[PDB]
């Protein structure tokens, strides 16, 4: 219970885990403000 | 109380520091997190800022600036631009591990602190700029953020309040200078990690030109427990103007190098002998200690006997409390080689924008390598002191000061060691 | 970028022929008033000196640089085009 | 005094607009603060650190090229702290600057040499080996000897803002940071000799004006330009009855500080 | 070591085949959505990292492709890639061993770790093994200093390692199975190696120490 | 900034080369003022009035 390590799910992370989580998170986010330009040019 | 230390476990603000207790959201709720956070957000920004001011929490980045005043820099009304909270999870200072430990073992504290600080400033997003080497820590933080979004703690209803907030994680790509405030802002903005000058301050022009506040992970992680448990309690820990708890990393020649949460103003000797198991060979075998991570100078055993662990106490001892990263060196080590390796680190991690830091830290690296070999002369010690005084205070950011200060500490304390090396080299090469 | 060589009024003469020496290839000249830079503290003083010596003069006004608005914070604008992409 | 604030420099009491920098206030009174990276027609960089000056009752020197004066400041331009700051910055530049002055092209035209003689020390404490940077092949007009570059990003700011090509930049970190293109790029636009103008060191020199003359040799005649109906003001630098160089003049209503490649 | 000048070799010309996978296009879209509608150039760093994760190292065609996707100048992309050290501009091995050699790690003897890795792999300082799966480099502080004799292989940290420990980690990597990340030799993450001296008790639950009026 | 440095220092140092170049091209700037310096030369009082 308190005598064992329990971060062991970081062991089975592949090279795309962070970006897959970000892609999964992309649908939970509010619309973002615009600067009024496509780019600073 | 005259003496400080021996912090109670029920007063430890960073429960689950050692990887037990199920770092996910269910374990965070069991240990106490996201509790009365809607009540805090409805209580509002002025109450949170007053809570920070009464707690007297200072930056835990190494900067030392009052967190309440710094966060109350942005209590202005709307401009037209959004506002942002930025969290520094870079943690590039040698000796420092506390941000990594709290991000991989209690990330929901960091997320709740992002939400509370973003509400206190008035903001729409917190960008957590994590270090690029912490891939597993960043993935755990993303798992926690996804769990918070699923539970409804972030996004379009912040814990049931009418506040809208977003939490993003952006990874670095291996630059210690990107732990700096404005350099981190530039790194988020997509340029190189070169710090910008002040003014404009980040509270006026930050990421994307918006008003932003950059805060340490430990600062924002202790933020919601400070709001929840008072702040008179937090000021009750520690001495006056150095208050609360602090994550001390202890590394180097100690029996058990470790990261431990301890009350501020604890003695250095008490901290080492209680949590690190003592110096390898004993307190008599102890030679020197770097109390901050790497930007702070040395303190020998003689002043390490009675020194406390405050910003003010280390300033009195001609040092600083940076990231509270006690690096311990016993008598069986090459102190000149350790300082030269630190100057190697600063040379490799200089961003190269200022001519003082760029050229002078390369010069310091060469001079310190010659000090380690022994082929210098004792006039070059004062020459290096003047080079350090030329670097310090003449740069855009504080990497120049953080590279000048260990040299100054080495010259200040272990000058007969340098002279002994030079005379041994001269007599063995003649 | 230094500006100390301004702020003094110079009087010079019109340039005459500088031809090539047949022997050595040097620059030969025929007029003595070729290197005749004269320094004056004021335009009116230079005008008076030229009129007194009887030379026809062309006087041109001092070209001061215009005062310019400079702000370091414009390099990180939120919406304007002054945002730079490199420090 | 509607939107005018009083600031002192050496006790003098000049009125400036808000947002005026320390360097602009000092030049309004009449003192030219030393600089390497500041240019009045370029964005503020603040990296050369030569413009560090002391404000009265302030423990830290401020960069005059970027710091705006607030109210009632007393700028101590000739103080001991400011002179020490200038000496330290000049020492740091000349530590790794190569001693190429005779084979260089900024003989009397070197801001680094002149500001060294005026504000730096007279000696070097540098007992190490200097760095060296491989050269580039940026074009047939600009010869790049990048060993003597002082990393001031003036060419980068010019080519990004005025020329607007965004081809120059900094690659690397620390003392290894280099200016140029990462790839073998032929930087050839109009208004591209103005990097030769604005480069204070002889890192970017004129390839046609390679080794032919020196500024103390050159007689300067202020004339105008043809083969362009803008009529930009130029200076013809001749020597011994032979046109050696065409430099730009300063006319704020025609061409500002620079000219085009064809007229150069 | 590495030069910040592209030499345009046949293996690294701006015509070597690089393109993103369609799922990587979706990931790039998610990243650009993370940044605001203006300032999409802020996505240069993670998209370049994604290109590196797809391709191994980062060729000049990959840098130009990132620039073309994000409509950013290629010089700015080169600035980012040359500034940051985690971007490999040369082909590295499959595993890319990075040994921290900063002051607390060399206090706890990272030099023995480095020399045993050197004699185990047969490579001198910073080159590649002939079988093209190991590249040994020195790095600065990696953030795990209480676990001072440490190392980073790809995205994993291996900490508190003896010379025989790093030898058997290398043996496991050559065998093929990935070794267990984290600190070995007893400690779980960062606790003292004499038993727990800090928490040692069940944490208090919700509502503990809540101030009145909240 | 007044005397030229030694030739070895000029060939090995940056500030020394800069000062050698400037002293042997432009020369040192004398601050403005006028003096009359008189020296007992063998023929008599030899004076220089320098402005
Ligand atoms: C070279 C350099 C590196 C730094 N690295 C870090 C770092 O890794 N983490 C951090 O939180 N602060 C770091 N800082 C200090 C930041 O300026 C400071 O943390 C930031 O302003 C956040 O303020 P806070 O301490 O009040 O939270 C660094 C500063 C410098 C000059
Ligand atoms: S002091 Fe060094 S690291 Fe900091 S901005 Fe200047 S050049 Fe960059
Ligand atoms: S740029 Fe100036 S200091 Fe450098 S070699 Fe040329 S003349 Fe000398
Ligand atoms: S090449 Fe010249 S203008 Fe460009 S950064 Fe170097 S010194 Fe400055
Ligand atoms: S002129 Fe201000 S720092 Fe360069
Ligand atoms: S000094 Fe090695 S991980 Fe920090
Ligand atoms: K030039």
């Amino acid at each position: 219970d308190t005598t064992t390590y329990k971060n062991l799910q970081h062991h089975d992370y592949n090279t795309y885990t962070f970006l897959d989580l970000n892609l999964d998170l992309s649908k939970f986010r509010l619309p973002q403000p615009s600067s009024g330009r496509e780019s600073p040019r | 109380k005259t003496s400080f230390g021996s912090l109670k476990d029920e007063d430890r603000i960073f429960t689950n520091l050692y990887g037990r207790h199920d770092w996910r959201l269910k374990g965070a709720l069991r240990r106490g997190d996201w509790y009365k956070t809607k009540e805090i957000l409805l209580k509002g920004p002025d109450w949170i800022l007053g809570e920070m001011k009464t707690s007297g929490l200072r930056g835990r980045g190494g900067a030392g600036f009052p967190t309440g005043l710094k966060w109350s820099f942005m209590n202005k009304p709307s401009d037209g631009r959004p506002k942002y909270l930025v969290v520094n999870a870079d943690e590039g200072e040698p000796g420092t591990c506390k941000d990594r430990e709290i991000m991989r073992h209690d990330p929901h504290k960091l997320v709740e602190g992002c939400l509370v600080g973003g509400r206190a400033m008035g903001a729409r997003a917190a960008y957590i700029y994590i270090r690029g080497e912490f891939y597993n820590e960043a993935s755990n933080l993303q798992v926690a953020i996804r769990e918070a979004y699923e539970a409804g703690l972030i996004g379009k209803n912040a814990c049931g309040s009418d506040y809208d907030f977003d939490v993003f994680v952006v990874r670095g790509a291996g630059a210690y200078i990107c732990g700096e405030e404005t350099a981190l802002i530039e790194s988020i903005e997509g340029k190189q990690g070169k710090p910008r000058l002040k003014p404009p301050f980040p509270a006026d022009v930050g990421v994307f030109g918006c008003p932003t506040t950059v805060a340490n992970v430990e600062t924002v992680a202790v933020s919601p427990t400070i709001c929840r448990r008072g702040g008179t309690w937090f000021a009750g820990f520690g001495r006056e103007r150095n208050s609360g708890t602090k994550l001390f990393n202890i590394s180097g020649h100690v029996n058990h190098p470790c990261t431990v949460e301890e009350e501020m103003s604890v003695p250095l000797k008490e901290l080492i002998e209680k949590h690190a198991g003592g110096v390898t060979g004993g307190w008599d075998n102890l030679l020197a200690v770097i109390p901050g991570g790497s930007s702070t100078p040395l303190i020998p055993k003689s002043v390490c006997e009675t020194v406390l662990m405050d910003f003010d106490a280390l300033v009195q001892a001609q040092t600083g409390l940076g990231t509270a990263a006690v690096i311990v060196m016993d008598r069986s080590t090459d102190i000149v080689k350790a300082i030269a390796r630190l100057i190697e680190f600063y040379k490799h991690e200089s961003c190269g924008q200022c001519t003082p830091c760029r050229e002078g830290v390369d010069w310091m690296n060469k001079v310190m390598a010659r000090f380690v070999k022994g082929d210098a002369r004792p006039a070059e010690i004062d020459s290096l002191w003047e080079i350090s005084k030329q670097i310090e205070g003449h740069t855009i950011c504080a990497l120049g000061d953080g590279a000048a200060w260990p040299v100054q500490g080495l010259i200040r304390h272990f000058r007969p060691e340098l002279e002994d090396r030079m005379q041994r080299f001269a007599q063995q090469h003649r | 970028s230094g500006v100390n060589n301004t702020k003094k009024w110079k009087m010079e003469f019109d340039t005459r022929e500088r031809w090539e020496n047949p022997l050595m290839g040097w620059a030969s000249t025929a007029d003595p008033l070729s290197n005749m830079v004269l320094t004056f503290s004021a335009k009116e003083d230079a005008i008076a000196f030229a009129e007194k010596n009887g030379w026809s003069y062309d006087v041109e006004e001092k070209k001061v640089p215009k005062p310019k608005s400079k702000s370091y914070g414009a390099n990180f604008s939120w919406n304007k085009r002054t945002r730079v992409s490199t420090k | 005094a509607s939107n005018l604030i009083e600031v002192f420099v050496d006790g003098q009491s000049v009125m400036v607009e808000p947002g005026t920098t320390v360097l602009q206030a000092c030049e309004k009174v009449g003192m030219q603060i030393p600089r390497f990276c500041y240019h009045e027609r370029l964005s503020v960089a603040g990296n050369c650190r030569m413009c560090l000056v002391e404000i009265e009752k302030a423990p830290k020197v401020v960069a005059a090229c970027a710091m705006p004066v607030m109210k009632g400041w007393n700028i101590l331009t000739n103080s001991e702290k400011s002179k020490k700051a200038r000496e330290g910055v000049m020492e740091f530049l000349l530590a790794n600057h190569p001693l190429d002055c005779p084979i260089c092209d900024q003989g009397g035209e070197c801001d680094l040499q002149d500001q060294s003689m005026m504000f730096g020390s007279d000696r070097s404490r540098f007992l190490e080996g200097k760095r060296a940077v491989e050269d580039k092949n940026i074009g047939p007009l600009v010869k790049t000897i990048m060993t003597r570059c002082i990393q001031c990003t003036r060419c980068i700011r010019f080519a990004s803002e005025i020329a607007g090509v965004d081809d120059l930049g900094t690659t690397g970190r620390g003392n290894d940071m280099q200016v140029g293109t990462y790839i073998e790029k032929m930087f050839m636009s109009e208004l591209s000799g103005n990097v030769i103008d604005i480069c204070p060191v002889g890192a970017l020199t004129s390839k046609p004006y390679a080794f032919t003359a020196r500024p103390w040799e050159t007689r300067k005649t202020e004339s105008i330009d043809v083969m362009d109906a803008v009529g930009s003001n130029i200076v013809v630098s001749t020597r011994t009855g032979e046109v050696m160089r065409i430099l730009p003049r300063m006319h704020e209503d025609i061409n500002e500080e620079w000219i085009s490649d064809k007229t150069r | 070591g590495a030069l910040f000048v592209h030499r345009d070799t046949p293996e690294n010309n701006p015509d070597t085949p690089f393109d993103f996978t369609p799922e990587n296009y979706k990931r790039i879209e998610a990243i650009v959505k993370n940044y605001p509608e203006g300032h999409q150039a802020a996505a240069v760093l993670p998209v370049l990292d994604l290109a590196q994760r797809q391709n191994g190292w980062l060729p000049i065609s990959a840098m130009n492709k990132v620039a073309e996707v994000l409509q950013v100048p290629p010089m700015r992309v080169y600035e980012v890639a040359t500034f940051y050290t985690m971007y490999n501009r040369k082909p590295v091995g499959k595993y890319h061993i990075q040994v921290c050699t900063t002051t607390p790690c060399m206090l706890r003897d990272s030099d023995s770790i480095l020399e045993t890795l050197q004699r185990k792999l047969g490579i001198k300082v910073g080159e590649t093994t002939p079988d093209k799966l190991f590249t040994l480099i020195e790095v600065e502080c990696l953030g795990a200093c209480v676990n001072a004799p440490m190392v980073q292989i790809n995205d994993n940290y291996y900490e508190d390692l003896t010379p025989k420990d790093i030898e058997e980690i290398i043996d496991e990597l050559k065998a093929g199975k990935v070794p267990k990340p984290g600190p070995r030799s007893g400690r779980f993450c960062c606790e003292p190696a004499g038993g727990l001296t800090s928490l040692t008790e069940p944490p208090k639950g919700p509502g503990f120490g809540v101030q009145a009026g909240l | 900034k007044v005397s030229p440095p030694k030739r070895a220092e000029m060939k090995t140092s940056m500030e020394s080369l800069i000062h050698h170049f400037k002293l042997y091209t432009e020369g040192y700037q004398v601050p403005p003022g006028a003096t009359y310096t008189a020296i007992e030369a063998p023929k008599g009082e030899f004076g220089v009035y320098l402005v």
